[PDB]
């Protein structure tokens, strides 16, 4: 949509780009959401998707309270991170250069985690950078653990999960390569890339 | 103003976004100072270049500038004869001292007295220094020609020369004339002494034990042991001593040496030169009639391709174990850091040894490629395959990746190492030595008393500043049942003098009635356990120096030895035959995605070579040559990288925009369009810290300029 | 005894040397970080300089 | 005691190392300041250019626009700057610390 | 704006001058303490004096480094802010030019 | 691997210019007499690396007390005579054959001429004719070399370096192969 609209209504697209890019950070969330919704309608790549936030905000039940919902959201990332190493035993998790991903579509978990975390923690006001940092730290520790042993069946595709961590850091804007280097050397990722390419 | 206040200011920066061993100790130091001077004379010879070519030539006797061309040659090559005088004087004195030391130590007292282990290693390094210097003098040729030109010029000018000057000049010419003069002089002065073969056997036996038990941490020491063993064997053969008779007497085992030579055949002496360990055996006097005993001469395991699986597995497991270790802890944690640091250094040394040994073997074994080519071309360029080059750069990248990690943890490593050594030494001295002291006190063992007291007085630390007076061991009576003593805890390592003295005393207790016959089982078992565990304490204390020395790969560029063999028709080899460029060029031309990210690790080798030359060689023309080579090498690398990046992206866009139905129909017909293989230029593009020759280079800017020009050209072509 | 005094003095040296090493390590890291920030700043500056030149040429008359 | 003298020598060496560290920091700060000062001049010059352009562009009169003939190509086609940096590792562009490491080490045509 | 030129030509040159003065002081004090220890009859007092001097030097050096690093970071941040403001003005000018051109084409 | 070569002959026959040209690729005319000199080279012959130590001996009558010590522990002997000097040619028969053989009887001997470029020069041969001397020719050397039992007879010219690579190449072939 962005490519199509670029050569159709350049004036409106240019005004939107300037409006979004130069929006002050100190502004409230309501105005920012309005800008993102308009930006999304224009096809721009907003970091936070207003549509996801709106869809996720329509939920309620008997035992729902703000404090327990926040705890559930925080615990969801921990569960995902601890479950990530289990993919190493999957045969269909073989990364291939011809696909730049995996046959089981596990390379899209990076954007799924980022979008889900951003929407959940902007609804509940919780910080995003700190939460993502904790998720990366837990994932890095677990990924190092699984690679420590030498079981053939359990670690058949350990390289594939390593590339997933690299994808998570790259796609995530709140996460920088400096944090990954502190918690995960880039040497392992380099070796994984060589092994799969072979 | 105070240590605590200064530490707080520093912390703010971090948040920002017996007289018998005294006599031997003095002798050991004297030999060490001589070895350093010998390496300086060895470096002077290796960095020697023909200065006579620049001197103008005279074709007729009527030249107005004949006298002046001779003045010139003399000034220029005067500073070079003076150092030759010093070198000849140094080697003459060094041989005299070595022979005298052997004369002192070969007396009948040897049958009773034992000799230290560090001393024997020093002697081995001494003879190795003689061997390398002899090779440098023998192989070098420009030295003799330069001296001859200077002598002729002086004679023509008659620089008012006197009787002693001509005698010295004639002596130097003969000294450089004689083949293997150093070896012949040493052997002649050593054959007179009777029993020198026994001391040589002890040195060889010590080297075998060290090599077998992995008693080393740096590749240089590993190669030194083999060189010492080979040189010692060559010296043993002669008109007085025979190795075969000694072997039949069980004094020396030759099977172990043969197996080691078979496994490893080539070691580097100094610089690009190499020595075949089997050469010493070939030159043995008694080798002709007993050549069947040695099987290492006949020539299978240097294929680095098949040795990469273990390297990758070892690299991954160590990194995984280490990455989790990125306000006081238990001694177990410090011990784990001690073990991890030792394992990392050992792994780095093993990788470095593999790379260097493969390079040395390939150089010694040239191939038999066009009809016309230089020896360097045949030795390096055409002896390497694509798989071989990829493996070498992979090992180099792993070495550097682990090196940077260890350097970052240097602070934590240093604290753990210092804490562990202090605790182990104090606990051993204050507890493990109580029982032997009690036994010696109970039954008069004055000899044991002196050594134990010296060990417990040189390094022991007392919390109260004095030795307790209630110790049962001192009084000689058996201890109750505990008399527990709380040793102090701190992070500081023993001094070099203290560590050497305690080790010598500790290892003097254990020797081959003897002084070891009055000790029980458990007492010794701890003694040797500490003896074999404290060797690396000094190495680990200076972690930074050990790490850089272990990860040194500055010998992959120097080629002075091959330049001399070109008969002076070459100033320096072209960039095509240097190893770092070959590896980089091969990666770029092949455009292999797997090895794309390893190119940078193959280009910073120039930094290591430049640092080694400046720090050790103390020469400048080598640095200038490095900069000139890098100047064009980087430009070629940038040009190729930009061109392939632009082509790869352009084809990707074209294929991505192409219709899929047409592609499927073409594939069914039999005219499928092959897709473009993916690459990994992502890391290269984002790089902005290409450090080379102490300079920061923005690779992104250069790639942007090339791509911008290419895009403009394409648009103009389209129109 | 002199031995205890030597141990204390050497401990003083060890902590001081460690402090010196920490300062040097931070100094190197700070130099690298500032240079990277400096490099990216230059990249934007040159891009702006090119863009303004293009705008001036587009609008200049004669 | 010789131990006291050895310690004092160690303290003197520590002072020397601290002084060396001070120099290793002074050169870095000086180099960065000199480089950043150049960027300040470049930014200031660009600011003046933009201000002039803004004043010029806010004065355009639409009636003043004129178009040339369709068959006129005499206008000088605009060309963008294409300066590609090269010979990067040159002796002149060497860091002062390398200079001290250089000069410290060791260092006939008319009659040929 | 004024604070910029203030730290350009008042802060960094002063720090470099302080660093040079510190270097000379470090060399002079080390020589004095060593000469005092050899000459002084009492050695413990000399040992304490040099310990105080080295601690003072270390604290001063760390303080100088911290202020210089903070000043450099502050200077870089304001430069980046100026650049971002410049980019917005350029974009507005470019947008103004392109609408002006379309009106002439229409 | 290492071959020791000593060159002997009459004075002013071209042994220094010969060795200097081989090692440094330069020539000269000045005559600086030589009590002793040393030169070295590293060349590959028959596909193997060979180190060539070269020893220069004075031929002047007076300096006969430093010549004998260069003889022992040698591999090959080089005898050089000037093609434009019959006196040097006969000295090989009168001497330099017994002198080398007496000190080293079982060592191979290489005999090669010198000053080949001057053999065809008319000016030099004419002046030799005023002395009633005639230059040596190729067959004469063949007979002399056969008489003294040398391996080969070759000819050289340092100025033109026409046959100066061959003489050293064949000298190594004389010791390493047989
Ligand atoms: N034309 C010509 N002249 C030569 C040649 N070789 C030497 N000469 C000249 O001969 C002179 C003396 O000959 P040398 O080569 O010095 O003789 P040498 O063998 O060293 O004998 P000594 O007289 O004992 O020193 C030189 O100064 C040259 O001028 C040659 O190949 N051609
Ligand atoms: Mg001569």
């Amino acid at each position: 949509l962005r490519d199509v609209l670029s050569y159709h209504i350049p004036f409106l697209v240019s005004s939107i780009e300037d409006f979004k890019d130069h929006i002050p950070r100190e502004t409230d969330m309501k105005v920012a959401m309005n800008v993102y919704e308009l930006s999304s309608a224009a096809g721009l790549p907003c970091e936070i998707d207003p549509a996801l936030v709106v869809a996720l905000s329509s939920q309620k039940s008997e035992n729902i309270s703000p404090e327990e919902e926040y705890k559930i959201a925080c615990l969801l990332m921990v569960f995902v991170a601890v479950s990530l190493p289990t993919l190493a035993s999957n045969v269909m998790s073989q990364y291939s250069p011809a696909i730049e991903g995996h046959c089981n579509n596990i390379h899209c978990l990076a954007k799924a985690i980022n979008q889900i975390a951003a929407a959940l923690f902007t609804i509940h006001k919780g910080s995003i950078e700190d939460r993502l940092k904790e998720f990366l730290a837990l994932a890095s520790s677990s990924l190092l653990k699984i690679g420590q042993e030498t079981d053939k069946t359990t670690t058949r595709n350990r390289e594939s999960v390593y590339l997933l961590l690299d994808m998570i850091v790259q796609e995530s804007p709140f996460l920088t390569m400096d944090l990954l280097e502190s918690c995960f050397p880039y040497v392992l990722l380099r070796n994984a890339y060589h092994a799969v390419y072979k | 103003v105070t240590l605590e206040d200064a530490l707080s200011n520093v912390d703010l920066l971090e948040e920002l976004p017996i007289a018998r061993y005294i006599e031997q100790a003095t002798v050991h130091s004297s030999m060490n100072e001589m070895l350093e001077e010998g390496q300086e004379y060895a470096v002077m010879l290796y960095t020697w270049r023909s200065c006579s070519r620049a001197i103008p030539q005279v074709k007729c006797n009527e030249q107005p500038n004949r006298v002046e061309i001779y003045e010139k040659t003399v000034e220029v090559l005067e500073p070079e004869v003076t150092k030759l005088m010093n070198f000849m004087y140094f080697q003459r004195n060094a041989i005299e001292r070595f022979c005298g030391e052997v004369r002192r130590l070969c007396h009948a007292e040897r049958r009773k007295d034992f000799v230290s282990e560090a001393y024997l290693i020093t002697l081995g390094k001494f003879i190795n220094m003689f061997a390398v210097l002899d090779e440098l003098k023998n192989m070098k040729c420009s030295v003799k020609n330069d001296h001859s030109a200077y002598k002729r010029a002086a004679q023509f000018l008659r620089k008012m020369a006197d009787p002693q000057s001509i005698q010295e000049s004639q002596n130097l010419s003969m000294f450089l004339a004689n083949h293997n003069k150093i070896t012949q002089s040493l052997q002649q002065q050593l054959e007179v002494i009777s029993g020198y073969e026994e001391l040589l056997a002890d040195i060889v036996n010590l080297c075998v034990d060290y090599y077998e038990n992995r008693m080393y941490l740096t590749p240089s020491e590993k190669h030194m042991l083999l060189k010492v063993m080979g040189f010692g064997l060559y010296l043993m053969d002669g008109s007085v001593s025979n190795i075969y008779k000694l072997d039949a007497k069980k004094r020396i085992n030759l099977s172990k040496i043969d197996k080691y030579f078979k496994q490893l055949q080539v070691v580097p002496l100094f610089g690009d030169m190499q020595i075949e360990l089997a050469r010493y055996i070939k030159t043995s006097a008694h080798y002709e009639e007993n050549k069947s005993r040695w099987t290492c001469t006949s020539s299978p395991q240097y294929n680095i391709c098949e040795q990469m699986i273990q390297i990758r597995e070892d690299h991954m497991r160590f990194i995984s174990e280490l990455a989790r270790y990125s306000a006081q802890k238990t001694d177990a944690e410090y011990r784990k850091l001690f073990d991890l640091a030792l394992q990392g250094l050992q792994l780095l040394s093993q990788w470095s040894a593999h790379v260097m040994e493969v390079y040395s073997w390939k150089l010694v074994h040239p191939t038999d490629c066009p009809d016309s080519a230089e020896e360097y071309e045949r030795a390096t360029r055409y002896n390497y395959t694509s798989e071989e080059k990829f493996a070498l750069v992979e090992v180099i990248a792993m070495i550097k990746g682990l090196q940077v990690l260890m350097g970052r943890m240097e602070s934590v490593f240093n604290h753990a190492i210092r804490h562990t050594v202090y605790a182990a030494l104090q606990d051993f001295s204050q507890v493990t030595l109580r029982e032997p002291l009690r036994q010696a006190i109970k039954k008069k063992k004055n000899v044991i008393q002196s050594v134990l007291q010296a060990i417990r007085k040189t390094v022991c630390d007392w919390e109260t500043g004095h030795e307790p007076f209630n110790d049962p061991a001192l009084r000689g009576e058996k201890d109750p049942k505990g008399f527990d003593i709380k040793v102090p805890r701190r992070a500081v390592g023993p001094s070099s003098t203290q560590l050497y003295m305690v080790r010598t005393m500790l290892e003097s207790l254990i020797a081959d009635k003897t002084l070891r016959s009055s000790l029980e089982g458990p007492t010794i078992l701890d003694i040797e356990k500490f003896h074999r565990e404290s060797f690396f304490y000094t190495h680990l204390i200076n972690f930074s120096e050990t790490l850089q020395q272990c990860c040194d790969l500055s010998q992959l560029w120097f080629r002075e030895f091959f330049l001399e063999l070109t008969m002076g028709r070459r100033i320096q080899f072209p960039i095509e035959m240097s190893m770092p460029w070959i590896l980089t060029d091969h990666i770029l031309e092949t455009k292999e995605a797997s090895m794309m990210e390893y190119v940078l690790y193959s280009l910073d080798l120039y930094n290591d070579s430049a640092h080694y030359a400046l720090t050790r060689f103390n020469k400048q023309f080598l640095y200038d040559e490095i900069e000139a080579e890098v100047n064009l090498c980087f430009d070629q690398f940038v040009y190729k990288l930009a061109d392939q990046i632009f082509a790869y992206y352009k084809v990707m866009a074209g294929s991505l925009l192409l219709d899929k139905r047409l592609r499927s129909e073409c594939k069914n017909q039999g005219a499928t369009i092959h897709l473009p293989p993916s690459n990994r230029y992502e890391t290269l593009l984002k790089q902005r810290h290409v450090q080379l020759l102490g300079r920061s280079i923005d690779l992104n800017r250069l790639i942007t300029q090339r791509v911008s020009a290419a895009m403009y050209k394409s648009l103009e072509l389209a129109i | 005894r002199e031995i205890h005094q030597d141990w204390a003095n050497r401990e003083y040296i060890e902590i001081i040397t460690s402090s010196i090493k920490k300062i040097a390590d931070f100094l190197n890291s700070f130099d690298m970080s500032c240079r990277s920030r400096l490099a990216t700043l230059n990249e934007k500056l040159t891009a702006l300089e090119r863009r303004i030149e293009y705008i001036e040429a587009r609008v200049t008359k004669g | 005691n010789e131990l006291e003298c050895v310690t004092n020598i160690s303290l003197a060496n520590i002072i020397r190392q601290l002084s060396s560290l001070s120099k290793y920091a002074e050169d870095i700060f000086g180099e960065l300041f000199n480089e950043a000062h150049s960027f300040s001049f470049r930014v200031n010059s660009l600011q003046e250019r933009v201000d002039r352009l803004s004043v010029s562009v806010t004065q355009l009169d639409p009636k003043e626009e004129e178009l040339s003939l369709q068959d006129i190509t005499m206008r000088k086609a605009f060309r963008s700057s294409t300066i590609q940096d090269q010979q990067l590792f040159d002796r002149k562009t060497l860091p002062i610390p390398l200079q001290e490491t250089y000069d410290v080490c060791e260092q006939l045509t008319p009659y040929r | 704006m004024a604070e910029l030129q203030m730290l350009l030509e008042e802060e960094i040159p002063g720090g470099r001058r302080a660093l040079f003065d510190s270097y000379t002081n470090l060399e002079r004090v080390a020589d004095y303490c060593e000469n005092n220890y050899i000459q002084s009859a009492d050695k413990q007092r000399a040992l304490e004096e040099t310990k105080a001097y080295t601690t003072q030097s270390l604290a001063s050096v760390a303080y100088l480094i911290n202020t210089l690093a903070n000043n450099v970071l502050q200077m870089l941040d304001i430069q980046a802010s100026q650049l971002r403001r410049m980019e917005s003005s350029i974009n507005h000018i470019s947008q103004t030019v392109d609408i002006h051109k379309e009106k002439v084409a229409r | 691997q290492a071959i020791k070569c000593v060159v002997v002959g009459d004075g002013a026959v071209g042994k220094t210019c010969l060795l200097i040209s081989y090692t440094t690729n330069a020539f000269s005319g000045e005559y600086i007499p030589t009590v002793f000199d040393n030169y070295s080279a590293n060349v590959m012959v028959d596909g193997k690396p060979v180190n060539l130590g070269l020893w220069d001996t004075a031929g002047l009558e007076d300096y006969d007390r430093l010549r004998p010590l260069s003889y022992p522990q040698t591999d090959v002997f080089l005898i050089c005579f000037s093609l434009v000097s019959p006196a040097s040619f006969e000295n090989v028969r009168a001497k330099w054959y017994p002198e080398v053989r007496h000190h080293c009887p079982n060592t191979p001997i290489i005999l090669v001429g010198t000053k080949l470029d001057l053999r065809d020069d008319k000016d030099t041969i004419e002046k030799l004719k005023e002395k009633k001397l005639t230059p040596i020719t190729y067959p004469q050397g063949l007979a002399m070399a056969k008489e003294i039992g040398a391996v080969k007879y070759l000819e050289c010219s340092a100025l033109t370096q026409r046959g100066l690579k061959t003489v050293f190449d064949e000298a190594i072939r004389a010791v390493l192969c047989p």
